[PDB]
């Protein structure tokens, strides 16, 4: 799966 | 585990030191794959990785796609409610 950091 | 509500909060200057993996369209909860040390998430004390993010600020996202995810999460400021498991 995707990983965005926020 | 316990549904939890955890208190964030954040200046408009930081993120909110999270890195968030997963979405609907994967099958799987937005999850929390990283508490980066020192930012806001980390200092607030409540959030850990592995944690499911169930709603922010009244906002559910048991059902949100990972990018509708991040625009709703980064949208938020200031003093922002979670709403989290782990499992």
């Amino acid at each position: 799966w995707p990983t965005s950091k926020i | 585990g316990p549904i939890r509500k955890v208190l964030l909060l954040k200046e408009d200057h930081e993120g909110l030191g999270i890195s968030i993996t997963g979405g609907k369209e994967h099958g799987v909860p937005i999850l929390i794959s990283e508490i980066h040390p020192g930012q806001p998430a980390d200092r607030c004390g409540g959030l850990h990785v592995g944690d499911a993010i169930l709603a922010v600020n009244g906002v559910n996202l048991r059902d949100t796609k990972h990018k509708e995810a991040v625009t709703i999460l980064s949208q938020q400021r200031g003093e922002i409610e979670f709403e989290v498991v782990y499992v």
